[PDB]
């Protein structure tokens, strides 16, 4: 059970840290348990979450995930 | 069982090593009994319910208690209709020669549940300790083993 | 970290009973000094990055060898790092300030300073002896806006010394 | 200010707010009438205090009155004159407000790379919030200046 | 963000000080915020109650605890009392914030996105959300719970 | 609350902010109630504790009751002694104005330790409300609220 | 997924207990996995061996590995070989699970739009992956050729 | 390592072949594998159970739970049975492996440095590891017992 | 890639060897590479002081410096001067290799997606990139500044 | 260390000369050196008097010099009377010296170390120090009894 | 050990006989003891004279032996010379052995543990050592020099 999301957080934080300005932008997998704690740590950077998609799982299978 | 070592030399890069295959295998041959085992707890739940229930209500009356949960005919049932999920998922997991398929819809995250619907997990495992005591009862000896061993995996999952 | 009312608390706590007589009297002393201690710690906070400056000038007066080229504070670069740990320790004293405990210099300044100055051959005589032009100059500040007893100011830069301290005695 | 502080917290450590914080909020809220009058005070004669603030500069340094500096030519002259306005702007923002964060995300963060390679040098802001400093607390009852001093010598020394 | 915060923000983008319509709006703050203050306590209180009563009211006996509902398995039972105590901490952020911005920034962001990704009724969860709005303003009162409703259904209205 | 200040300003690297200055300001002035408030609950803590009690074994008769824990003089001397406990963190946290000296030795860890003591925590929840009731009825409305306070904090806590 | 967990699936989705028909199906694949297990040793066996066929059978002395073709570079057939190893892999995996679903899960999910991301051509995948199934089918018998043709077929479908 | 893995070991750090000594010892070890299972299980069972019973044996109404006892803070009681259970959990590794070396490996390899640092009581530590052996050696039966309580030993033995 | 790299590939995916086109190519590169080299130092001198002259050229004094522009805010000025800082570096990169493919990889992949995201206004980007080329090819000469003009404005028309 | 050596170091790793708060340190030092004395006095006088009350407060009569308890043997009731009257002893000495620096380099050592090997409870041990403390603040006064109470607290605070 | 016993030694762990490599070690050696006793001597003639001046060369007129350094106190300037008499000693034991095996079994030992333990700083000590090496191979020529310096450089990094 896998998320397809593609999600934007900026630090607010890069000019009194002087980072390496990398983007912020991306599409990535993330499975079923962790996917809870990405969007928490998305929104703590109050990023937008743009589109969040099933990879992997069919919905309302309860045995076998 | 199979899942299991798929996933298993699924992480690895590796095919699936043959002592696996000898696992899968001796799996298969024992399929046939774990499926007996299996019809036999499926045909005589109802026995198996009443019995839990006679052990549970004798061994803590504080659920016949006003004060605990299963007060009432309706609280009751539902207490004898979780006892009767946990048998069902029992059946799953005997099937299934390993607990992955049971532990999925019944233990993963029994203890909130049970938390916040305010009735005690210890309860809860003294009635599968009376399934497991009641099939013991009803079964063979190699299959009363075979049968308490996933029992003793519910009891120990809702400690 | 404790607090000037959590180590009471702590000390309390180790014998599990409850408050008497004399830690209410020591309350009452940190209650009465905490609205002075706010004023100093304000006035200490206004003027700080010109204490700083001052603290370096004076610690070039004392010893030559400082600015020279056997001496740690020879370049910008190994200047500005002698600058901002006179940052370091104004910050942590007025830290000690507000709380009025020695155990934030103790737990977060003391405690791994002897290590990183014999690594990275940073001398320690100096370095109490710029503390000491810090805190006569804050001496001075604090006699400035208001409040008369300063003693309560005079301790923290007095510890941190204390555990700096090469002790030969 | 200290509703962000408190709800920041007990969101990034899952909790609820506790109870010190709440008695924290409530006199928050009881300071909070004398602060609306101290910034309706500052909003009533900024033109004293940006004009004060112009001329202790201009007695303070004279290079920029002297060609090859910022404040030659007439353009930037000008300029100077609403950006002291916008930082008592600020100050009237911050001194309501129970904490300076969220003016120091406005003014505050990148203020070195920002007049860095502007031409303004940082040495001279600092005497120019000096002067802001000394014509606002001139302007106000003898509390209200003691309580609005800290946010004018916070942006002082956030400038060096 | 504040209701302090929007009033500074507001002020601030027009570059406008703070006239007396916004020092009306912060100290209508400030005189809200005691009952802001007792409402957050009390039901930061008995949040598990609260949310044990909901699903008494609402979901529970249905067709959804049942087997071929969404909470049938037990992890999606504990996936439920999960999801409403995040509605109901973040409704209490957002009354004591008075703003619902937090709302829209950490709670209603993807949330649509998800509950039809992972096939999660979204009727079910308004009953629900519903139905703790009706117990938190039977237990807080009708003058804070007016403000606890107002945030709880916007947290139904954008869920819809 | 200065450690709280301190070590919130800390993981910064800026100073102090002065609105936090303030808040240490409003806890100075506030210190002479903070300290008369727990002088209160101090001498007449034996009061509370007897009140504590009765009011939960007519609450909750289950520990009275043999199969419950505080059966017996010895458990439900332990059990007084576990509300003398909590009355004193309740007094520490009054005085500290912030809940932090008291979670450290009285929340933090309470969940799994009434677990593997087989004390429901319900039960202590409902101990330290009949706390919060008496200290209520001991002390005048704007003690009582400010303690209150610090016992909603821990009934809060133990549930 | 099984089909052992499938079976069990759908008996639990309607709350149904295990009826004769869903015995029906464990005790075929009960009976079935015999020659299941046996297939999977050998097709562990020579991998390696099935793929240098298949690519020298399907791929080999065509335009593909000439210049122009997506085969000519040598990282481009090391790719290609690791490619047709996932097939025959996976393909292993779903004939001894008894169900297609690692397939769609696994493999299948993200295919199509990274072989149109990368310009890798469908056809000759597909024709591989029939030459696969038919050095599988001669290699392994009839009878278990046939179940290892299903998933072969099944993932040429879903590639197309 | 095993009981197996050490066999193989010390017959292959000689260039030995597998003589009849050591297939008696891989015998054995298969011989007595059938009362290891069985004793594994009934020891997951109810290992807390175990800890609770230990600790109301040896720890529990003594100085160490009381104030200026190691115990007192509820933190420190969680980590008392933190630890407890961590003795129980890799003594039923080392039984099942029939081979202490897992112990040395990943309990005892630093620990008298962490109990010492922490301040940590090793003699009541040694004492409840011997309530451990004793409650547990009651539960699986004197004949499993003894292999239980070997590795308990061993753990004890190492920490003093 | 470069430019080298560029004709290697073209003269690779077909199987052929460097024929004299593909030697002109490279040689014509080897004859730029002094021009390519000496503007790279003198770019690399001062590219403060372009991007301070770019921002004086384009965005200064306009509105979006003023509040409600999207430069107002301290740490949106930083990022702006880092911005620019980009164009001119990867800029520098891509004249300095003759092809401008580390553009495409490495500038404007996503850029148009972060710029609609953040609100950021590209016109205004694309004047800033503009001013930078002017200053930049006043700064270096004709001769190399039509080849830094290249990749700016190459920059320039992919972003919008 | 005394509280003279003590500020002679502090001024002497400065290279510092006696400046004037170090001379308030001294001139401290020698006011309160009258009832320093008169107190070290008369706790010498009746030690033996101050340690039988306080094991008569503390610990007699209670399980620890039952059977089973560590101060059973009458060895152990010496060793323990010998401790005590250690504790006793440098209290006075750090007392008189006014610096707490020969606790921690004579007794609070090793100590910890000494008391977990041979099992010696430690809550007891600081519940006497305590009964200790209360005794002798009863014997000498309040206002040395506090100065005796800080550093029996020191040596409960360094055991625990 | 000796490098001759060093050759044995590994000629006798492997049960080989002094063959000719072994041979060549040795009489390498019986060709180099003549300048290596030589050294020895002149090095045994002044090396008060070496270590004056080494301190006179490094760690004299510093902050070292000024008050707060770690020389400040006459018997730590006193160790200081026993530190550097050893480390020169203990070189001319190793330059004569030919073999640095004294220097790890006698001075390099646990040496880093008392260098932390006390507060000595490594670096003036590694550079002392340093000034040691330059006046010893300035004394007893280049030769030679080489050989002591290898050893006082083994001294040197593995105290670092
Ligand atoms: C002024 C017209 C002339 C001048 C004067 C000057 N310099 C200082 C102080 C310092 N100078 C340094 C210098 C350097 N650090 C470096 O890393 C390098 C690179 C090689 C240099 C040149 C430092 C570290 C100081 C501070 C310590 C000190 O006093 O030396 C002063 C004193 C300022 C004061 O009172 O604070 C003066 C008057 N230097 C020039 O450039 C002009 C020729
Ligand atoms: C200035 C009075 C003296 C001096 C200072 C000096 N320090 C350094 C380098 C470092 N100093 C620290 C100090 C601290 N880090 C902490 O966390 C704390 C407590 C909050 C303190 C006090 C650290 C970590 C460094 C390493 C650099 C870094 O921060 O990463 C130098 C540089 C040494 C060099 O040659 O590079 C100097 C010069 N030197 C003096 O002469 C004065 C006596
Ligand atoms: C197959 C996985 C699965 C589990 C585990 C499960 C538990 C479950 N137990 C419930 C209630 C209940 N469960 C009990 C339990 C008990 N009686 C006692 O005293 C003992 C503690 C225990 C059983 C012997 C009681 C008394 C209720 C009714 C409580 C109430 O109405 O609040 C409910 C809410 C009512 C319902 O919809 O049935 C659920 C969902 N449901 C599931 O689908
Ligand atoms: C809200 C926080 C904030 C402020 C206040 C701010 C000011 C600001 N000052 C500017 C320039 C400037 N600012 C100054 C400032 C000064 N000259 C002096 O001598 C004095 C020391 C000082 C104050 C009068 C000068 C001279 C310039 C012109 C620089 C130039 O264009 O050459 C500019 C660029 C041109 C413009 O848009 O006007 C901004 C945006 N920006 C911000 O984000
Ligand atoms: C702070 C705002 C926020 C929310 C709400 C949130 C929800 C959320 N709910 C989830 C699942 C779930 N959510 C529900 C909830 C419901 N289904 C029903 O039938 C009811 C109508 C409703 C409960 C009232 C259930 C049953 C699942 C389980 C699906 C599964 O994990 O298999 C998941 C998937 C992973 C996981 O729980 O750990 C997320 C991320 N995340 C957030 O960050
Ligand atoms: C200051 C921090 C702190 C806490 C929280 C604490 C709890 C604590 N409660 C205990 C026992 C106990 N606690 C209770 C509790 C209760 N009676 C009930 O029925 C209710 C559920 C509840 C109180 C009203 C009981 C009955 C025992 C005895 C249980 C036993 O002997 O097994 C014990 C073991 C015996 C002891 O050494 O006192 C500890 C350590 N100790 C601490 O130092
Ligand atoms: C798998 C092998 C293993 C062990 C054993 C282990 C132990 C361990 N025990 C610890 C603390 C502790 N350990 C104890 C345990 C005890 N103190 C007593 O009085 C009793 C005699 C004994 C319990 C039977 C206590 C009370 C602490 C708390 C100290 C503190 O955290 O303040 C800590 C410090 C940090 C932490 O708990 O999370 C470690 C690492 N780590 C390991 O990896
Ligand atoms: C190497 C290629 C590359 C670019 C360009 C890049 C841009 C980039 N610009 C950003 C923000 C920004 N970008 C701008 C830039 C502008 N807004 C304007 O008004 C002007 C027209 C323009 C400046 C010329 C501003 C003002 C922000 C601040 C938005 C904010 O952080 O609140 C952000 C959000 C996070 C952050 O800065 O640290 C990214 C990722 N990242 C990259 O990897």
């Amino acid at each position: 059970r896998l998320f397809k999301i593609t999600a934007l957080v900026p630090s607010l934080s890069r000019t009194r840290t002087q980072r390496e300005l990398q983007n912020t932008y991306f599409t990535k997998l993330v499975p079923y348990e962790n996917w809870f704690r990405e969007q928490q740590r998305i929104q703590k950077a109050g990023g937008k979450i743009i589109k969040v998609e099933l990879a992997t799982g069919k919905q309302g299978t309860n045995a076998g995930l | 069982i199979v899942t299991k070592s798929i996933v298993n030399a699924d992480a690895e890069a590796r095919y699936l090593s043959p002592g696996e295959l000898d696992r899968i295998k001796s799996f298969v041959a024992g399929g046939q009994q774990r499926l007996r085992i299996a019809q036999a707890l499926t045909d005589n739940r109802e026995r198996l319910v009443k019995q839990a229930g006679d052990q549970l209500f004798q061994k803590r009356p504080d659920v016949v208690s006003p004060g605990g949960n299963a007060y009432g005919q309706e609280m009751t049932a539902t207490c004898l209709r979780d006892l009767d999920y946990y048998l069902r998922l029992v059946t799953y997991g005997i099937v299934a020669g390993d607990v992955t398929p049971i532990e999925e819809i019944g233990v993963i995250g029994v203890r909130e549940m049970y938390k916040s619907l305010g009735t005690p997990i210890e309860a809860v495992g003294e009635g599968v300790r009376a399934l497991k005591n009641a099939a013991s009862t009803l079964l063979s000896a190699e299959d009363a083993a075979e049968a308490g061993s996933y029992f003793d995996y519910v009891v120990g999952a809702l400690q | 970290m404790r607090d000037a009312v959590t180590s009471l608390i702590k000390n309390y706590d180790v014998a599990g009973r409850y408050f008497d007589r004399n830690a209410i009297d020591t309350l009452k002393d940190y209650f009465d000094s905490g609205t002075a201690r706010v004023q100093a710690a304000a006035a200490i906070n206004s003027n700080a990055a010109a204490l700083v400056k001052q603290a370096g000038s004076k610690l070039f007066e004392e010893l030559p060898e400082l600015i020279r080229p056997g001496g740690n504070a020879y370049t910008t670069r190994r200047l500005a790092a002698c600058l901002r740990d006179m940052d370091y320790y104004l910050r942590y004293a007025t830290y000690a300030l507000v709380a009025g405990n020695t155990n934030v210099l103790d737990e977060r300044v003391l405690q791994g300073l002897r290590e990183t100055y014999n690594s990275l051959g940073v001398p320690i005589g100096p370095t109490v002896r710029g503390v000491q032009i810090l805190k006569d100059l804050v001496k001075e500040q604090v006699a400035g806006a208001g409040i008369a007893n300063t003693t309560f100011v005079e301790e923290p830069f007095d510890h941190i010394t204390r555990e700096l301290s090469e002790r030969d005695v | 200010t200290v509703i962000s502080q408190v709800i920041l917290q007990a969101d990034d450590e899952l909790r609820y707010p506790s109870s010190g914080e709440l008695k924290s909020i409530s006199d928050f809220l009881q300071t909070g009438v004398q602060r609306t009058r101290i910034v309706a005070t500052l909003a009533e004669n900024e033109k004293k205090i940006v004009q004060e603030a112009t001329k202790q500069l201009w007695q303070k340094r004279p290079d920029f009155i002297a060609p090859g500096g910022n404040a030659y030519g007439e353009r930037q002259r000008a300029l100077c004159i609403r950006d002291f306005g916008w930082y008592l702007r600020l100050i009237t923002y911050g001194v309501l407000a129970g904490d300076i964060e969220p003016i120091e995300k406005i003014g505050i963060i990148g203020v070195r790379e920002m007049y860095n390679s502007l031409g303004v040098p940082v040495p001279g802001m600092v005497e120019a919030i000096n002067s802001l400093k000394k014509a606002s607390l001139d302007l106000l009852s003898s509390e209200d200046a003691a309580a609005a001093a800290p946010y004018f010598d916070y942006i002082i020394q956030a400038m060096s | 963000q504040d209701a302090i915060t929007a009033v500074i923000n507001s002020a601030d983008v027009q570059g406008k000080y703070l006239d007396t319509a916004a020092l009306e709006k912060l100290k209508a703050y400030f005189s809200t915020g005691e009952l802001r203050v007792r409402a957050a306590t009390t039901i930061s209180a008995n949040a598990a109650a609260i949310v044990k009563e909901a699903v008494a009211k609402s979901l529970l006996y249905s067709d959804i605890t049942r087997p071929g509902g969404n909470m049938y398995t037990t992890r999606r039972y504990a996936a439920c009392i999960r999801d409403l105590d995040y509605y109901l901490r973040y409704a209490t952020y957002a009354m004591l914030a008075g703003d619902p911005s937090i709302l829209d920034e950490r709670v209603l962001n993807g949330l649509k996105e998800t509950y039809n990704s992972l096939g999660v009724p979204v009727g079910a969860t308004v009953q629900a959300i519903q139905a703790i709005k009706e117990v938190t303003a039977s237990l807080v009162g009708a003058d804070a719970g007016k403000e606890m409703g107002i945030y709880l259904d916007y947290i139904s209205s954008g869920l819809s």
